[PDB]
DNA sequence: TTTTTTTTT
């Protein structure tokens, strides 16, 4: 239960337990690591068995025959050596974290063996274990093993393996567990309150109005948006072709148009806000590499990486953009080849791949003149193309109706919202959103 | 007798420290005119310092009670005290701090038969020079420079005392690593084998180090002269005690070190690199409206705002001494009071974000030579953080937040713009008409959600952005044309339009008798305004204590009003009003009420709230 | 410790050829007497570094060609003397024939007013020119002139130049990776004049920089990982042609000064000079370039006195060390000046442009001329002087009419 | 690799 934030890891918490939170941006794979090690000597041929390893690859410094002077040469056994399952991970602060007018922070964390590869980019997760501090292990020279830097902000300098050189450290976490923070056999197992819950909620005949009404309580009116919204929270079947390969879209791709201030950007953040996988992107700070994925080089390693970027991220999940018309048209013309067929192809330096793109899109655009104009059709009344504008199942346009009825409606909604955050009440939704969460 | 003496200088270490016990135990002259920002101690909450006492052995009543761990030491009282001493401090700080310590650390256990955590520890303030006036003579002296933090790294540990174990017997041994370097154990006292040990580094002992770049301030510079920077180490508790957009003086060391040639060998290069050791940041400037969420005002001064607050003259009073050389645009006054003030902040404390915006957003446009840019320069000055741009100056990453390729690393980083650095202050955008398109397009977000959201190349993250916008601009053709309506004199897009809460309209009224008045008083500049004191207390008293509710009457008020605006806006020729416009009329009556120190709404600010929205725009 | 670069003068470079540069090492004494934008006279030894070898220059000795109690006897002379108004002004660029009028303006522009800095707002103390006139009549150099007499300049013509270079510009070190700030000519002329030839010329979007320099003297950026303010206290000097390269007497003024309104209030001094047939006032002129042709020096047919380009340095840069203050008695006259020049631009067919600007304009010129007198004191005659010279300007604009 | 800026076509 004692959690710490990411910006309170002094040096004065090295060794100790220690819980925190974070947002997992990369996963690297998977390598055995030597964890206990066998050594033959050269000379006798007498076996020294359980050298154990620090951060660097490691020789006995003394042969174990009594009667033998050795201390160099030496030949590991690999067939007696044990190795360990090793995974490295990056996290970033969470949002709620943040001080005023700052930049989040990140950590590199070490993970082992059964906890390998239980974590996915994108992810936000609770970690416990231990604060640790590693070398600059490159520096040292020792049997077995010459200087990286002889091969190819003062630091400590003393040691017989430092003959000039001098060493720093850096900082990781040393991970102990890991987790994230939140048919028919599934729907027994959920027994007593989930099924009577659950039950009741498909037995109500007014479900889809007391669905949008506790999803959108803030927003008047906007039915036909409200109710496409939700059909595309749940899509359609996805279907392989049995043999071809081929197969049908399931996903739902809906766009509003409309004149300003007519609650677009509001409808985009609050499915944001529910949706368990969904990302929210401005389209005027966006790049094309960003939107989807990228290609990425390491420098701890030096290969090529892939970076899931915020298509992938909200892979099976909903992707808002919001100001799609001011983008450029080098990322609109990603993003369409991106949408015909639903992956991404990466072929730059020394990396080739194939990705999964299967989310579903929620776009908004402002009409070109500023204002709708009703007297000519969609196609000039928006700046997109014609094959970008085929990849939508729903456009809607809205407009300023210039009515006092609505105008008196609207207003007295907008002083609900403020007279509620000026006491802190919640309002009386037929349903709680987490019981919207579980049934959705 | 052996006697330790500092090398080459035949300072003796004893003799300072008996005059230093003095000096601590019998100072208290200056204490008739004790300063902001150390004039308060504690037990528990805040607690006034009392003249009367010996200055020091107060403020360790403070060490005591509320377990403070440093003495600031004002060395102004110091040389006051004995000027002997204060030359030997300045000359010789890496040698004589070492015992100061020990002598505050000896007094705080004589007088109250105590220990601590850790030991009390000094930190000399107020010794000012220049960047560029540095000399080689200048090193290992103590110095004081002032400017603002741009950027702060991450930590670093740095070890004090290394752990080494023997690889045949598991015997265990300590040594203190000192002068930078440590010393290993070459023979195994328990199993007798020689070059047998390895560190163990995580059972060894670590200390925090951060480092803080600076920047020139612009003003003293000699002809020609850019600015510079120069970097600024913090050692322990001065760590992460500074953001990025702070303006600060700092006290420390200057020092000077040598650099490999190659990183492989031995060879220095005969150029040194130099750098700041710290000792004291501070950040209390008392021309300014105080950075510190008003905690110290007293109860007598209090009392006084509170009475000053009951004048029927006081938007006039508070509104007309801000900017004081400049002639009548009262009403522009008014508004720049407002923005000021702004309304009651509306957060989620769950997740620290804000529900709807509470800031203010002011455009003004008019007719050359009307002092638009000077109002932006007062404002600019007037608030602890702020940040001004300017036409063409600026791009659209710059504004807002930019990627760059790290320098050793070689990873992708993110970094500030000015509207990240201006968090919880004001942004000055001047000329803001001559902007590039893709520069102005950025700030509809910012100016409407008050974050920021990025996603480029490994970098998908959110900012926070609670910034008050301050723009001015020309009409189309640069003087004002009485051919054309508004929205044509104006040229910006409607979603832009629709974010400014006040839009001021500044047109040359041509007129024999202003013609006179204005040039009486500009010519004057070269032969019941309230004091800058009680302005600042004021305007933080009110920020830090008052939030105004709406009451029901006034909810049905600006029902009504905002059905007069949107009729009123419809008409030929004029800005169109929009639902955000009710939000701007809340904001405003917010305000008013927060002037008057009100808790409460009344239809009396309602009005005054659109009176004054109103008269900005019929122009 | 210190280290520059040094690069060819002019004059030293073969024909049709680039400068070459040099690296020089300072030490001691001789550092922190150079910056950029200076002219240095150098002796030192040329050395190699520690079989074939790199090179460097390690300085002796350091002379600053901008800078050099001392005076000069012909200057002793002048000092004594007073009343030197009229010689001042007949002493610019002897070779152009004319101009009395326009040489006083420049003379002005050369040494400015005081800065003001009431209750924490500034105001500008220099005073800005703007030349038009028909084509061959002497601004290029009547610029040049200029720009050899004051102490630190810059010259710049509106092709050659754009609005980064003008300003400052972000600079990418490609062997760091590094961004880094880059000072144009306005701040490379800080403390001094810049002058800008071809102003016409010169693209809107690069023209517009200068609406900062001009009135507050800072540049501020906010670009890439940068965000600074830089000084710009320099005064400007500009030439141009009317808008279809002559006077038309049939468009109005602001059809021939095709400039914006905002743009027009920032300058002190607006002047037309035209070139007009006439069979006395030609051969006039054709006989004093002729002389100028026969013996490479003025004609001086009246053999009064001028003053060598080295003493009017020295007398210009005596000049600015004075502040003379402004007289209170003399408010009401320059009030209802202000007055009378604003009721014009209502009541005119071929109006001008009149803001607040012009009473602050009317002060710098008061206390320039009280600067050139070398008094302490403004008197009501540099008053009048100042409107004599407003209503010169102004009438330029209006020939025969 | 990807990102940002200023001159050139
Ligand atoms: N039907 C509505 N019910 C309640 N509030 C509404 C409604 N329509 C608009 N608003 C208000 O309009 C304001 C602007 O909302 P916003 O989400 O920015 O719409 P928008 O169309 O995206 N504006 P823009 O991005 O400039 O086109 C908010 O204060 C909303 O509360
Ligand atoms: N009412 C006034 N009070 C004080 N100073 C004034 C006033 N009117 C004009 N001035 C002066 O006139 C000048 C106005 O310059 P400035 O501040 O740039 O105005 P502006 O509105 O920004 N004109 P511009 O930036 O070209 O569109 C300054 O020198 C001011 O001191
Ligand atoms: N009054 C004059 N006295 C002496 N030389 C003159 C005079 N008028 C013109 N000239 C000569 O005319 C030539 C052109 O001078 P120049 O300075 O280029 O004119 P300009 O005003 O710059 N024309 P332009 O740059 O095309 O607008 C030079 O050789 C001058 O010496
Ligand atoms: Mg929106
Ligand atoms: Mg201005
Ligand atoms: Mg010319
Ligand atoms: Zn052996
Ligand atoms: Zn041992």
């Amino acid at each position: 239960d004692a959690k710490t934030k990411v910006r309170e890891l002094s040096a004065d918490k090295v060794g100790g337990l220690v819980r925190i939170a974070g947002q997992i941006v990369r996963t690297h794979p998977v390598h055995p690591e030597l964890s206990r090690a066998c050594f033959v000597c050269e000379d006798c041929g007498v076996t020294t068995r359980d050298v154990q390893q620090q951060f660097r690859y490691t020789q006995p410094t003394k042969c174990a025959n009594p009667q033998c002077m050795n201390r160099t040469r030496f030949s590991l056994d690999v067939n007696s050596s044990t190795f360990v399952d090793f995974q490295k991970i990056r996290i970033q602060e969470t949002q709620a974290e943040l001080p005023r007018g700052s930049i989040p922070r990140t950590v590199d964390v070490i993970v082992r063996g059964e906890m390998v590869e239980t974590v996915q980019p994108g992810d936000k997760c609770d970690i416990v274990g231990t604060l640790i501090v590693i070398p600059d292990i490159a520096q040292l020279s020792t049997p077995g093993l010459r200087a990286e830097t002889s091969n190819q902000s003062e630091g400590i300098t003393g040691l017989k393996a430092l003959g000039v050189r001098d060493l720093t450290y850096k900082m990781a976490f040393l991970a102990c567990h890991i987790q994230q923070t939140e048919y028919l056999d599934l729907w027994s197992k959920m027994s007593t309150e989930d099924r009577a819950t659950l039950k009741k909620m498909s037995d109500d005949k007014k479900i889809e109005k007391n669905i949008v009404d506790s999803l959108f309580p803030n927003i008047y009116g906007n039915h036909e948006v409200k109710l496409g919204v939700l059909l595309m929270l749940l899509g359609g079947v996805a279907k392989k072709s049995r043999d071809e390969g081929t197969s049908l879209r399931g996903d739902i791709n809906v766009c509003l148009v409309g004149d300003p201030s007519t609650a677009k950007s509001q409808v985009l953040k609050a499915v944001e806000e529910f949706s368990p996988r969904a990302i929210y992107t401005s389209g005027k700070a966006s790049s094309a590499a960003g939107l989807t994925a990228a290609v990425v080089k390491d420098e701890e390693s030096f290969e090529f990486v892939i970076e899931a970027g915020a298509l992938m991220l909200a892979d099976n999940g909903v992707c808002c953009i919001d100001e799609f018309d001011k983008m450029d048209l080098k990322d609109q013309v990603a993003i369409h080849e991106a949408m015909e067929q639903q992956t991404i192809s990466i072929t730059k330096a020394g990396v080739k791949a194939t990705l999964n793109a299967r989310a579903s899109i929620l776009a908004a655009a402002n009409p070109v003149n500023g204002r709708y104009d009703r007297s000519r059709p969609l196609k000039y009344n928006v700046q997109m193309s014609a094959p970008i504008m085929s990849r939508f199942d729903l456009f809607f346009v809205l407009v300023d109706e210039c009515n006092e009825v609505t105008d008196y409606a609207i207003a007295r909604r907008i002083l609900d919202n403020h007279r509620a955050i000026s006491e802190h009440t919640e309002r009386d939704s037929v349903y709680k959103i987490d019981d919207i969460k579980k049934y959705i | 007798q052996p006697r330790l003496y500092v090398w080459g200088t035949r300072i003796c270490v004893a003799d300072v420290q008996r005059s230093f016990r003095d000096f601590l135990t019998t100072f208290k002259i200056s204490q008739l005119a004790e300063d902001e920002n150390m004039m308060t101690g504690h037990d528990e909450a805040l607690h006034e310092i009392d003249v009367n006492h010996p200055y020091y052995m107060e403020r360790l009543l403070e060490c005591n009670d509320a377990e403070v761990t440093h003495i600031n030491l004002n060395l102004k009282h110091l040389n006051a005290f004995s000027e002997a001493l204060y030359r030997k401090v300045i000359a010789y700080p890496a040698d004589v701090i070492p015992y100061l310590d020990i002598v505050v650390n000896e007094v705080f256990a004589e007088r109250f038969n105590r220990t601590l955590a850790q030991s009390i520890e000094l930190r000399p303030f107020n010794a000012t020079r220049n960047m560029r006036g540095l000399n080689p003579n200048d090193v290992d002296q103590l110095i004081t420079i002032s400017g603002m933090v741009t950027r702060t790294s991450s930590l670093i540990p740095e070890m004090r005392s290394g752990y080494f174990q023997c690889a045949v017997c598991a015997f265990g041994i300590e040594s203190e690593v000192d002068k930078g370097r440590i010393e290993e154990p070459v023979v195994c006292t328990n199993c007798s084998n020689t070059h047998c040990f390895q560190l163990v580094h995580n059972r060894s002992v670590f200390l925090d180090k951060q480092v803080v770049k600076l920047q020139e301030s612009p003003d003293d510079m000699p002809s020609g002269e850019t600015p510079h920077t120069v970097s600024v180490y913090a050692h322990g508790s001065l760590v992460e005690s500074v953001q990025p957009g702070d303006r600060i003086t700092v006290t420390g060391i200057f020092r000077a070190t040598g650099m490999k040639v190659n990183p492989k060998q031995r060879a220095l290069a005969s150029v040194y690199r130099t750098s700041i050791d710290a000792l004291h940041f501070r950040k209390m400037d008392t021309s300014r409206l105080h950075q510190d969420n008003g905690e110290t005002i007293t109860e007598e001064r209090i009392q006084q705002i509170i009475e000053l607050s009951k004048r029927p003259d006081i938007m006039d009073a508070l509104a007309q001494s801000i900017a004081p050389s400049i002639y009548e645009h009262d009403d522009v006054k008014r508004g720049l009071l407002c923005l000021l003030f702004g309304g009651t902040r509306k957060d989620d404390e769950t997740t620290n974000k804000t529900k709807l915006r509470s800031e203010i957003n002011i455009l003004l446009c008019g007719d050359p030579g009307t002092s638009k840019s000077q109002m932006l320069q007062y404002v600019y000055r007037l608030l602890p953080r702020s940040q001004y741009t300017s036409g063409k100056g600026s791009s659209a990453v710059g504004l807002t937040a930019s990627v760059s390729r790290d320098a050793d690393t070689k990873q992708l980083v993110l970094q500030t713009g000015a509207l990240v650095l201006a968090d919880n202050g004001v942004c000055c955008i001047d000329e803001f008409d001559k902007m590039n398109e893709s520069a102005r397009s950025v700030l509809h977000e910012v100016m409407e959600q008050q974050t920021l959201s990025i996603a480029k190349a490994g970098i998908i993250c959110q900012l926070n952005a609670r910034a008050s916008v301050l723009a001015a601009a020309n009409p189309v053709d640069s003087k004002w044309n009485r051919n054309k309506t508004i929205v044509e004199n104006i040229t910006l897009p409607h979603t832009l339009l629709s974010r400014f809460d006040l839009i001021f309209l500044i047109v040359d009224a041509q007129d024999e008798m202003q013609d006179r008045r204005l040039g009486n008083h500009l010519v004057s500049l070269y032969f019941e305004h309230v004091d800058m004191n009680l302005l600042r207390d004021y305007i933080a008293y009110a920020k830090a204590n008052i939030h105004p509710k709406l009451s029901e009457e006034a909810s049905q008020f600006i029902i009504e009003k905002y059905l007069f605006m949107r009729k009123a806006g419809a008409q030929h020729g004029q800005i169109t009003a929009y639902p955000r416009q009710l939000e701007s009329l809340i904001r405003l009556s917010e305000a008013h009420a927060k002037i008057r120190l009100s808790q409460e709404v009344s239809v009396d600010d309602v009005e005054k709230a659109f009176t004054l929205w109103r008269e900005a725009l019929k122009q | 410790f210190q280290e520059l670069k040094i690069q060819e003068l002019s004059e030293q470079v073969p024909v049709g050829s680039i400068p070459r540069t040099m690296t020089v090492h300072v030490y001691g004494e001789m550092t922190r007497k150079c910056n950029t934008g200076n002219v240095v006279h150098v002796s030192g030894v040329f050395l190699p570094i520690m079989l074939v070898a790199d090179t460097y220059l390690e300085a002796h000795y350091i002379n600053n060609l901008d800078d050099n109690g001392v005076q000069s006897a012909e200057l002793e002379v002048l000092r004594r003397k007073g009343d030197n108004y009229e010689t001042l002004a007949a002493s610019i660029a002897p070779e152009i024939f004319g101009h009395v009028d326009v040489k006083k303006c420049l003379l002005m522009a050369l040494v400015g007013g005081n800065d003001n800095s009431s209750n924490g707002m500034k105001i500008r103390g220099c005073i800005n020119v703007l030349m038009m006139g028909d084509p061959g009549v002497a601004k290029s150099q009547l610029l040049g002139y200029v720009n050899r007499l004051a102490p630190r300049s810059q010259y710049t013509t509106g092709r050659g130049s754009s609005g980064v270079g003008l300003t400052a510009a972000v600079m990418k070190d490609p062997v760091t990776g590094e961004m880094s700030l880059e000072g144009g000519a306005l701040v490379l002329a800080d403390g001094g004049i810049c002058c800008i030839d071809e102003f016409d010329k010169m693209m809107d979007h690069d023209r517009t920089a200068i609406h900062e320099v001009m009135e507050q003297q800072t540049i501020s950026i906010a670009k890439a990982g940068i965000m600074t303010t830089l000084n710009a206290r320099t005064a400007i000097i500009a030439a141009a042609n009317p808008a279809y390269g002559r006077y038309n007497p049939n468009r109005s003024i602001e059809q021939n000064v095709d400039l914006p309104a905002a743009l027009l209030s920032r300058f002190d001094l607006i002047l037309l000079m035209q070139d007009k047939a006439d069979r006395e006032n030609d051969k006039i002129l054709a006989e004093h370039i002729t002389y100028v042709h026969q013996h490479g020096c003025h004609p001086n047919r009246e053999k009064k006195d001028l003053i060598s380009l080295e003493t009017l340095r020295e007398y210009i840069s005596l000049c600015k060390t004075y502040t003379p203050t402004v007289d209170p008695a003399l408010r009401e006259r320059i009030v209802e000046a202000y007055v009378e020049m604003r009721r014009d631009a209502r009541y005119s067919s071929d109006p001008t442009f009149v803001s607040p600007r012009m009473i602050l304009g009317i002060v710098r010129m008061a206390t320039a001329r009280a600067k050139l007198r070398l008094s302490t004191i403004v008197d009501e005659s540099d008053v009048e002087e100042a409107l004599r010279l407003m209503q010169f300007a102004k009438d330029s604009l209006r020939p025969e009419q």
